[PDB]
Parts: C-alpha cells; sequence; structure tokens
C-alpha cells in the first residue's frame, strides 16, 4: 500500500542513501561551478 | 546426506575450492586464449585471483561441515 | 613579508612550476588529432590549470621557497579568507545540524516507544524541525538562559 | 579451591543450581523472601570456576558471587 | 514416482513485512532495545535454518535465493558487455593486440581525477584492464560493437528473468519437499543436460 | 611539515593519557563491574555474562597503553 | 494494620549504589506485606540493564519518593 511504501521508504538505510547522493551531487555540481578553492574571495 | 544441507554444503565447497587451484596452474602454463600469454598483467592477475578464491571455498568447508557435527 | 614568505603573484618558483605543468601537459596534447575529444579534454585542462594559477596570484596567497602557497592563521586580517570566515561557515552549518538533531530527539522522546522512531524516521515531523536549524545561534542561547539546555547533576541516571 | 558466597538478596529462583556443572550448590530452607527458600555452597572444592551461576542470576547487583583462587587437580580439570 | 509436485500460492505477496525488520525472528520482532539488535539483524538474516525447524521451508528459500544470485551475475556480465562496447578501444586493439594495452573504463574530469585517464594507445585515454576480455572476445570471433550491444542487452533480459522466476517460484508455486529429494534425476539432469549438451 | 608532525605527537600524548587515565580512575569498580576492588590489580576477567567482560581490569589498561607508548615513541 | 511502603504507581528514586539504575527513576508494582521479607518493594524500569533485565527488588530505605 501508500502507506507501508512511505513507511518502507522512511527506514534508516534507504533515508541515508538518500540523503547522502542528494549532498554528494550538490557538492560536485559546487565544485565543478566554482573550482580549485583554497580561500573565500568574496569578502 | 539427503537430510542435511550444512554437509552437502560442506562437500561442495570443497570440491569447487580445490578445482579452482587445479584452474590457476592449468591455465598458466597451457595458455588458452590468443594474445594472453605475452600479457603479463592479466597472466598474473588471473592466476593469483583463482588462487585466492579457492583457499576462501576451501575454508568455507570446514566452516559447514562443523556446523553439520 | 609575512614569515620571510613570498606573495605568489612575484614568486619565481611559482612561474617556473605554472610553465613545468603547461609543457608536461602539452608534450601529452601533441599525440592525437586537433579535432578529436582527447585534444579537447588536454586543452580544457591546460585552460583549467591557467586559470587556477592566476586566481591563486591575484587573491592574496603567500609562496615559500619551495613555491607553493602558504596559508596564516594567527588573526592578520590580510588572510581572513584561509581559515577564519570558512571556519564561521562551518560552525553555522554544524550548529545547524546538531540542533536540529537534539530537536528531533526532544520530540520524540514523549511516546509510548521512542527507539522505534529513531530506525524509522517519522519524516512528516522531521519536515517541520528542519526548516528551526536557520535561527539555531538565537534559540540556543535563549535556552540556555532561560536554563533548557542542561540537566542539573543529580537527575542524571539511567 | 575457589570461594563461593551467597548474599541475602537471593529471591530463591534455585538458577545458579541447575546451572552449576559439577554440582556446587544446593537450595535449604530460608524465611526472607517470598520463595522460601535460599542457595548454599557446601562442596566448593569441587568448583571449576566456569561463573555459569552468575550468568544465572537475575538480581542487580548479583547473589552469588565467585572468587578464584589456589589451583588443584580439581580446579583445573585435569583428567591425567 | 519422480513427479513434478508443488503447492499453489503458499506466500502472498505484500508490503507489510517490508515495514517490520526483524519479522522473520521471533526475538527481533519486537523492536530494538539496545544497538547490539542491528547488528543480529544482520547477522541472522540468512540463516534459515534457525528461523524454522521444518525441511521443506528451508529447502524453498534457498531455491528462491538462488534465483536472486544468478539475477546479479547476469547484471554483472551484462554491465561488461556494454561497458565493452560503448567505452572501449577493443576495435582498435583488434589491429595491433602487441602495442595496444586494453582498456574499458573511463572517468569524467573533475577534481583533477581526468589524469587517470592513461595514453593506452590506438586514439584513446582510460584505464587499462587486467580482466582479459579483450582475448576471450577476441578468441569468440567478435568483432564489431554492435554485436557486443546485442549480448549486452540479451544479459538484462536474462537478468530480468531470473528475477521473475525466483519470485514465481516461490511465492507462487513452490515444489514439495519429495522433489528436491530426487538425487538420482537431479544428478542426471545435471550431468547429462547442463554439461553435456 | 614540522607543524603536521607536531600535531601527531600530540595526539600520541593524549590518547596514552586518556587509556591510562581511565584505568587508574575506574580501579575501584565501574557500571558493569561495581565491586572491581574485591578481585585485585591483575585477573583475567568476570566472565562471559552480562554482555561479557574480556579485559576488564586496571592491568589490562596499563597493557593496552604500551603499544600506543611505543607507537608515540616511535 | 496500616500498609506498609508507597503505593502503586508511585515513581521513585534509587539510592543502592551497586545497582544499574541508580539514581533513576521508577515505578511500583507491589509491595510485600510480610514483616520477614528483607526487599519487599519491587520497581520497574523503562531501561534495562546489561543482562536485559527492567525490574528489581529493593528495601524501604533504598528508595525515595518523588513528587
Ligand atoms: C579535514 C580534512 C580536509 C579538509 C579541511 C579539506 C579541505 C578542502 N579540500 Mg580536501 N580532501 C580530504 C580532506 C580534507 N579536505 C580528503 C580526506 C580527501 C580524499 C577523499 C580530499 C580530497 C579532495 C579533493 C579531490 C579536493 C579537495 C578540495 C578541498 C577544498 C574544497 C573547497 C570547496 O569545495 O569550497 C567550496 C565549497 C563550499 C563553500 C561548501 C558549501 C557548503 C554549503 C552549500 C553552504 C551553504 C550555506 C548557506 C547558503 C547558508 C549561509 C547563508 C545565510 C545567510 C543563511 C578544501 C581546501 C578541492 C580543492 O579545490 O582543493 C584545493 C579538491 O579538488 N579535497
Ligand atoms: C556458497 C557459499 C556459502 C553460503 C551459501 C553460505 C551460507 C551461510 N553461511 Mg557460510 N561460509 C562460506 C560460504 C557460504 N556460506 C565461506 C566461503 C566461508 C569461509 C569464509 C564461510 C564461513 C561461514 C561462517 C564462519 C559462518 C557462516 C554462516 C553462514 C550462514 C549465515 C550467513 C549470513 O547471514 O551472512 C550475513 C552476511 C553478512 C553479515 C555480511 C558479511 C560481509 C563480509 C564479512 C565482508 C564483505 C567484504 C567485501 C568483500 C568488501 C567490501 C568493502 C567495501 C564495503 C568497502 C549461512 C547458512 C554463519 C552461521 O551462523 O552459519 C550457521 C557463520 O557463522 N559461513
Ligand atoms: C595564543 C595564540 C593567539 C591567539 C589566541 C590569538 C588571537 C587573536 N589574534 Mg593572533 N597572533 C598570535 C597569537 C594568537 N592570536 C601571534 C603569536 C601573533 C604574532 C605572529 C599574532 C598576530 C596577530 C595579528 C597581526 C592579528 C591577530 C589577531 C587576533 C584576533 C583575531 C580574532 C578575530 O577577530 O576573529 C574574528 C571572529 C569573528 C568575526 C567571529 C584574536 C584576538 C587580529 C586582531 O585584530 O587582533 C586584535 C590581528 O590583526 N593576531
Ligand atoms: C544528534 C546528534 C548528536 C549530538 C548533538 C552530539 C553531541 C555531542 N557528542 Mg555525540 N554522537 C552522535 C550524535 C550526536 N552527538 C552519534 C550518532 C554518535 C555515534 C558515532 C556519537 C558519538 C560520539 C562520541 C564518540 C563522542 C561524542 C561527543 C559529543 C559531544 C562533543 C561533540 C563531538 O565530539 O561530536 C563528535 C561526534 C561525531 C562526529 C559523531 C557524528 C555526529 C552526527 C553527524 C550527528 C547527526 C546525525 C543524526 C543521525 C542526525 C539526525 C537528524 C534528525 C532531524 C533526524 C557532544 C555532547 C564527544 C564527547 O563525549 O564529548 C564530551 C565524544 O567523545 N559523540
Ligand atoms: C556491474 C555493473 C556496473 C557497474 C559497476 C558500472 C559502473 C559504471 N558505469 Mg555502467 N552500466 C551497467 C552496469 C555497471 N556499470 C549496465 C548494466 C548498464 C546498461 C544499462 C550500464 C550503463 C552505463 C552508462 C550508460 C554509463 C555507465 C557509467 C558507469 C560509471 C559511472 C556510474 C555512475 O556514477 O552512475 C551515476 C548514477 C561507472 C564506472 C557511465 C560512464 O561510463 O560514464 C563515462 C555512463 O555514462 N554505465
Ligand atoms: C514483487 C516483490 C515482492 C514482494 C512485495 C515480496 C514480499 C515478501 N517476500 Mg518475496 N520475493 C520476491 C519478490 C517479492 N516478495 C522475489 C523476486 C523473490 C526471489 C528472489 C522473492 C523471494 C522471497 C523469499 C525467499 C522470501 C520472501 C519473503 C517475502 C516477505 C518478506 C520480504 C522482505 O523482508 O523484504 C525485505 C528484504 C529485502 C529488500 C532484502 C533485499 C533483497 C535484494 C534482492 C538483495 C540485493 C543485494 C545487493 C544488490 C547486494 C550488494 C549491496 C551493496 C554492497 C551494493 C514478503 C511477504 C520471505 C517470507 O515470506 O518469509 C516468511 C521469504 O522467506 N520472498
Ligand atoms: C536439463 C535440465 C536442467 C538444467 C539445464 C538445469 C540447470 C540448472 N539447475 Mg537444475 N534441475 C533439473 C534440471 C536442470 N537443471 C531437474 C530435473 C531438477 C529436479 C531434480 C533440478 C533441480 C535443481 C535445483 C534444486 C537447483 C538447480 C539449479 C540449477 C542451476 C545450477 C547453476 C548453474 O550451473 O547455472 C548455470 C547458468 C546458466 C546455464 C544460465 C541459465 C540458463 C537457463 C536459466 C537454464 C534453465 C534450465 C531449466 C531446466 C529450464 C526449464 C524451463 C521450463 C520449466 C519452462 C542451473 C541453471 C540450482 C539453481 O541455481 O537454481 C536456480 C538449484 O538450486 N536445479
Ligand atoms: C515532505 C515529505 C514528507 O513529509 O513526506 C511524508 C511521507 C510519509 O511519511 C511517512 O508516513 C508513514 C505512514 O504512512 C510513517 O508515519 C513514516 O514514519 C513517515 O515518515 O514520507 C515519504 O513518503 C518518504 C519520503 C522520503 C524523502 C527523502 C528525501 C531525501
Ligand atoms: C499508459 C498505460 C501504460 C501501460 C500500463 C499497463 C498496466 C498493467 C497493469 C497490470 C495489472 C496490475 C494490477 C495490480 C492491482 C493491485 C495490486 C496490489 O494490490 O498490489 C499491492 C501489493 C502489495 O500491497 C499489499 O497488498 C495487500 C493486498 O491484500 C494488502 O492490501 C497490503 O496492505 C498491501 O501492502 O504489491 C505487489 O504485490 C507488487 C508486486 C510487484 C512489485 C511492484
Ligand atoms: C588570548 C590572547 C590573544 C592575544 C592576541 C593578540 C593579537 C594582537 C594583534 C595586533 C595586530 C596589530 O596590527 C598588526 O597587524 C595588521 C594586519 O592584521 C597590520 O596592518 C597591516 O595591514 C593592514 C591591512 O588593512 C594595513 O591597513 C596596515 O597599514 C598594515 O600595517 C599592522 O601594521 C600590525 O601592527
Ligand atoms: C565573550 C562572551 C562573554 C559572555 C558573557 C555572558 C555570559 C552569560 C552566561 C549565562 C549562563 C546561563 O546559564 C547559566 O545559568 C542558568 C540559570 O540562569 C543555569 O541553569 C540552571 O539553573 C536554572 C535555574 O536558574 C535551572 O532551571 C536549570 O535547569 C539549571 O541548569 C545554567 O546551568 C547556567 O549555565
Amino acid at each position: 500500500s501508500m502507506r507501508d511504501i512511505k513507511t518502507y521508504l522512511s527506514v534508516a538505510p534507504v533515508l541515508s542513501t538518500l540523503w547522502f547522493g542528494a549532498l554528494a551531487g550538490l557538492l560536485i555540481e559546487i565544485n565543478r561551478l566554482f573550482p580549485d578553492a583554497l580561500s573565500f574571495p568574496f569578502f | 546426506l539427503t537430510t542435511s544441507w550444512h554437509a552437502q554444503l560442506s562437500l561442495n565447497l570443497a570440491m569447487l575450492g580445490s578445482t579452482t587451484i587445479v584452474v590457476a596452474h592449468h591455465m598458466y602454463s597451457m595458455p588458452p586464449y590468443p594474445y594472453l600469454a605475452t600479457d603479463y598483467g592479466t597472466q598474473l592477475s588471473l592466476f593469483t585471483h583463482h588462487m585466492w578464491i579457492g583457499g576462501f571455498l576451501i575454508v568455507g568447508a570446514a566452516a559447514h561441515a562443523a556446523i553439520f557435527m | 613579508d609575512i614569515a620571510g614568505l613570498t606573495p605568489c603573484k612575484d614568486s619565481k618558483a611559482f612561474a617556473k612550476r605554472e610553465k613545468q605543468s603547461v609543457k608536461k601537459l602539452t608534450s601529452s596534447l601533441k599525440k592525437y588529432a586537433p579535432d578529436s575529444a582527447p585534444a579537447l579534454a588536454i586543452q580544457a585542462t591546460i585552460d583549467k590549470t591557467k586559470r587556477r594559477f592566476e586566481n591563486y596570484g591575484k587573491f592574496g596567497l603567500l609562496c615559500g621557497s619551495d613555491g607553493l602557497p602558504h596559508l596564516i592563521v594567527s588573526g592578520d586580517q590580510r588572510h581572513w579568507g584561509e581559515f577564519i570566515t570558512p571556519g564561521v561557515l562551518f560552525l553555522y552549518i554544524a550548529g545547524w545540524i546538531g540542533w536540529v538533531g537534539r530537536s528531533y530527539l526532544i520530540a520524540v522522546s514523549g511516546e509510548k516507544k521512542p527507539a522505534m522512531r529513531e530506525i524509522i524516521i517519522d519524516v512528516e515531523l522531521a519536515s517541520k524541525i528542519i526548516p528551526r536549524g536557520f535561527i539555531w545561534p538565537v534559540a540556543a542561547y535563549r535556552e540556555w538562559i532561560n536554563g533548557d539546555l542542561v540537566v542539573d547533576d543529580a537527575d542524571i541516571g539511567y | 579451591s575457589h570461594s563461593v558466597k551467597i548474599y541475602d538478596t537471593c529471591i530463591g529462583c534455585t538458577q545458579c543450581v541447575r546451572a552449576c556443572p559439577t554440582d556446587v550448590l544446593e537450595m535449604i530452607p530460608w524465611d526472607g523472601c517470598k520463595a522460601k527458600q535460599i542457595a548454599s555452597a557446601p562442596r566448593t572444592e569441587d568448583c571449576v570456576g566456569c561463573k555459569r551461576c552468575e550468568s544465572a542470576c537475575p538480581t542487580d547487583f548479583l547473589s552469588v558471587r565467585v572468587y578464584l583462587g589456589p589451583e588443584t587437580t580439581r580446579s583445573m580439570a585435569l583428567s591425567y | 514416482e519422480v513427479k513434478i509436485v508443488v503447492d499453489r500460492d503458499p506466500v502472498k505477496t505484500s508490503f507489510e513485512e517490508w515495514a517490520r525488520p526483524g519479522h522473520f525472528s521471533r526475538t527481533l520482532a519486537k523492536g530494538p532495545d539496545t544497538t547490539t539488535w542491528i547488528w543480529n539483524l544482520h547477522a541472522d538474516a540468512h540463516d534459515f535454518d534457525s528461523h524454522t525447524g521444518d525441511l521443506e521451508e528451508i529447502s524453498r528459500k534457498v531455491f528462491s535465493a538462488h534465483f536472486g544470485q544468478l539475477s546479479i551475475i547476469f547484471l554483472w556480465l551484462s554491465g561488461m558487455y556494454f561497458h565493452g562496447a560503448r567505452f572501449s578501444n577493443y576495435e582498435a586493439w583488434l589491429s595491433d593486440p602487441t602495442h595496444i594495452g586494453p582498456s574499458a573504463q573511463v572517468v569524467w574530469p573533475i577534481v583533477g581525477q581526468e589524469i587517470l585517464n592513461g595514453d593506452v594507445g590506438g586514439g584513446f585515454r582510460g584505464i587499462q584492464i587486467t580482466s582479459g576480455f579483450f582475448q576471450l572476445w577476441r578468441a569468440s570471433g567478435i568483432t564489431s560493437e554492435l554485436q557486443l550491444y546485442c549480448t549486452a542487452i540479451g544479459a538484462l533480459i536474462f537478468a530480468a528473468l531470473m528475477l521473475f522466476a525466483g519470485w514465481f517460484h516461490y511465492h507462487k508455486a513452490a515444489p514439495k519437499l519429495a522433489w528436491f529429494q530426487d538425487v538420482e534425476s537431479m544428478l542426471n539432469h545435471h550431468l547429462a543436460g547442463l554439461l553435456g549438451l | 611539515g614540522d607543524f603536521l608532525v607536531h600535531h601527531a605527537i600530540a595526539l600520541g600524548l593524549h590518547t596514552t593519557t586518556l587509556i591510562l587515565v581511565k584505568g587508574a580512575l575506574d580501579a575501584r569498580g565501574s557500571k558493569l563491574m561495581p565491586d572491581k576492588k574485591d578481585f585485585g590489580y591483575s585477573f583475567p576477567c568476570d566472565g562471559p555474562g552480562r554482555g561479557g567482560t574480556c579485559d576488564i581490569s586496571a592491568w589490562d589498561a596499563f597493557y593496552l597503553a604500551v603499544f600506543w607508548m611505543l607507537n608515540t615513541i616511535g | 494494620p496500616p500498609p506498609i511502603g508507597p503505593k502503586r504507581g508511585t515513581k521513585v528514586k534509587i539510592l543502592r549504589r551497586e545497582s544499574y539504575w541508580y539514581n533513576g527513576t521508577g515505578s511500583v508494582v507491589t509491595v510485600d506485606q510480610d514483616p520477614n521479607t528483607r526487599y519487599p518493594v519491587v520497581v520497574r524500569f523503562a531501561k534495562v540493564n546489561y543482562a536485559g533485565v527492567s525490574t528489581n527488588n529493593y528495601a524501604l530505605d533504598e528508595i525515595k519518593e518523588v513528587v
């Protein structure tokens, strides 16, 4: 059921996998846009 | 041998593990594929890989024979 | 300058390293057709290398005798971009994560079997608490003032 | 020989006596608990020091305690 | 006699059990009191013999799990053939085996990892392989990337077939205990049908 | 390089001190073994009950700390 | 004769040093009325100890009533 599939998608390993995948994607895209940074130059 | 999965697993693991070591010994000395013998990296890799696999299977045989006992 | 170091925009060893890297890349580039994909990839790498060296030069970093950038973390106001500002960012993000975790643990402890909500997350509840990390420095400070952050030593026990 | 002691927090559940592998312990009448019995250790020259009795005890903290002592043929479980 | 006997619809396909970790164990189904529970859940997962003392149920579970392993192996082979067809220098290697290094893995250019795309020859840059797939493919008469694509597609279809067969032979039609204990017929089929043919 | 190696040496000092201090301050007892002082400085264990109690005495803490001492001095 | 000990459902605090739940709280289940019983108060806890037990017996001078 929708209730049961929503319950199964909330278990700890599945949620960890999704969270870390999204975070890794964000970090990869940021490093593709502003590469080779050793400091904060904006201000 | 018709009522215990563990005993069958023990015997079969031992046989497959020993067979893999035989395969590793025979494939270096009678290279069956073209342009394999002079690709030194591939030969070394195949020999080492199948040695490791056979060792692990042989150990598993003892584990599951103990489970039977 | 500071500690006998030299700015990277005026260092001969820095420019030597840049030239050596570019020459090493160009030697590989000279092996393929001009319009092939490997040639374009190597050219993109060369442009990226030049951009990296230029940005390091013009962002005010200091270079040692080896010709490599060195970081200053003593508090000097000419180098806050190296440690202090990113450090503030790290502390802000870490405080957000910790604050939302603690608030979830406190909100969930009132149930009949709280442990069941620790291996299976209540996403509906967590989605109302996640946005509140935005102002964690204010909430934590006010909680500390009113004596809601800490438990007395006499009350600690299994 | 090892030393075995019984303390007055015993509830007379008899699990330690059932767990012992060389018959060291036994139950005797008592009036201090609802079960009207308590454990006893009269044959500690046959103790090997395995501590199964401690594993079986349900009270917190334990009501039966084993202190290892000087070793003998019986306490080292030597068949030769 | 040696006859094909099964039971129809033994287990109902439902999502109820997926929401109850530890369902297979009577001592794990309660829920956790300590962290140890979590470790136990993974340690006792495939120990079917301890779940129950019924031989037939153990045999049925074993059969279904073996089908699952075959599905995974087919996925692995499909991946190998597709990567050989799409991201390799096999065609160039066919014309100069002694001077070109085989390669079938390439990487994306981020954080400087593209240096791992080495100069292996034949106008190609990548990671050199030692599994020996190129020699096996040459010994099979393969000369084109389209053939490798077709083999990869076939392997994907076979993986789907194995997974569906696992589902069917567990949840729909499960063989009886007498079916598994026909060792004479199993030996006859696996000596002659499998190895000989 | 001197900066990095000095912070490594500091790590060694702090961890060795942790091991030895935990050994000393828990010698008389803890939650897992509240009556430890009756058994003396060096004893094998307290058996497999209560989850298992391997390496629970203070002598064992000294034994563990000697490895970290050798690492740090190395 | 007056019944001894706190009533059922009372929240109590543990004072026995060697207990797992020392300085914690628990709920009274029952009190034994036999004058010969040395540890008559039965207490139940939310968390299990290292042996997996969640109930224990105590004397009247080892527990304090918390309101
Ligand atoms: C403790 C160890 C450590 C540290 C401190 C670093 C630090 C760094 N590494 Mg290294 N690294 C490490 C371990 C470490 N590394 C390890 C173990 C490995 C091997 C796995 C690597 C492999 C590695 C590689 C391959 C690379 C680095 C790079 C970097 C740099 C990344 C900078 C960046 O991406 O900025 C940009 C990122 C951010 C600003 C993060 C933003 C995070 C979120 C989105 C912020 C959102 C804020 C939000 C808007 C709220 C604020 C607003 C407010 C008003 C509310 C940095 C100097 C990269 C580099 O360029 O080095 C020079 C690089 O190429 N590292
Ligand atoms: C056909 C092969 C086969 C099969 C079907 C089984 C089946 C079984 N074995 Mg046996 N076994 C085998 C081979 C096999 N074994 C071999 C080769 C060995 C020798 C090493 C053993 C040694 C062995 C032992 C010692 C035990 C079993 C047990 C078991 C049972 C439970 C397994 C379980 O739940 O694992 C669950 C699986 C895990 C918790 C994950 C294990 C992951 C491993 C340890 C590491 C993998 C690392 C990977 C290669 C690299 C990743 C790196 C990356 C993540 C960074 C089950 C009946 C256990 C039992 O109780 O039997 C009654 C048991 O105690 N087996
Ligand atoms: C809610 C999360 C949380 C919070 C607020 C704290 C807070 C604290 N921990 Mg703890 N810790 C946590 C989780 C947390 N911990 C977990 C999951 C572990 C298991 C690995 C530990 C293991 C641990 C150790 C071993 C130690 C601490 C220590 C500390 C203290 C100093 C900070 C430190 O060293 O952190 C370091 C901790 C980590 C790097 C562990 C990872 C923390 C994760 C990222 C927290 C968030 C994860 C969580 C699943 C998020 C849920 C979100 C929610 C909306 C559902 C501080 C009281 C230290 C102490 O005692 O200082 C006096 C100490 O020695 N923690
Ligand atoms: C169509 C989907 C479906 C559904 C809804 C169910 C539902 C059910 N099945 Mg059935 N089953 C299915 C398909 C399905 N099954 C298939 C395709 C097979 C053949 C393999 C089986 C074989 C099977 C068996 C043998 C058993 C069940 C059982 C169950 C019950 C518990 C399931 C559970 O705990 O899942 C949650 C479990 C998982 C998600 C485990 C993961 C499984 C995947 C395939 C493993 C992947 C491994 C991974 C790739 C390795 C690498 C990891 C990493 C290192 C990269 C439940 C009634 C059990 C039952 O009825 O017990 C009384 C039982 O014993 N099923
Ligand atoms: C000639 C007939 C025949 C063939 C070809 C096979 C083939 C196989 N059997 Mg055996 N089996 C047979 C008859 C046969 N069996 C009979 C008569 C019985 C009853 C006594 C059994 C009972 C039996 C059991 C209990 C098990 C096997 C298993 C296996 C597999 C062993 C692993 C392997 O080498 O995979 C090599 C892989 C391949 C060659 C690729 C797959 C190719 C397809 C899928 C082969 C399909 C064969 C099958 C007979 C088709 C029937 C279709 C029809 C019902 C519509 C393998 C697929 C084991 C297994 O893993 O099962 C899943 C297993 O546990 N068999
Ligand atoms: C716990 C105990 C902590 C003790 C911390 C003590 C910190 C003392 C810091 C004193 C800093 C005084 O300032 C010292 O650094 C400044 C850079 O940051 C220098 O400033 C320099 O760079 C500035 C950049 O805007 C220029 O405007 C100045 O003309 C130039 O001199 C000062 O010339 C120097 O005197
Ligand atoms: C550069 C930075 C300089 C900062 C200077 C200002 C510092 C201000 C410190 C405020 C401390 C607030 O917290 C401090 O008092 C609280 C009471 O008010 C204490 O709270 C304690 O007493 C309260 C009753 O008064 C109880 O309700 C709490 O349960 C108890 O924990 C905190 O345990 C203590 O840490």
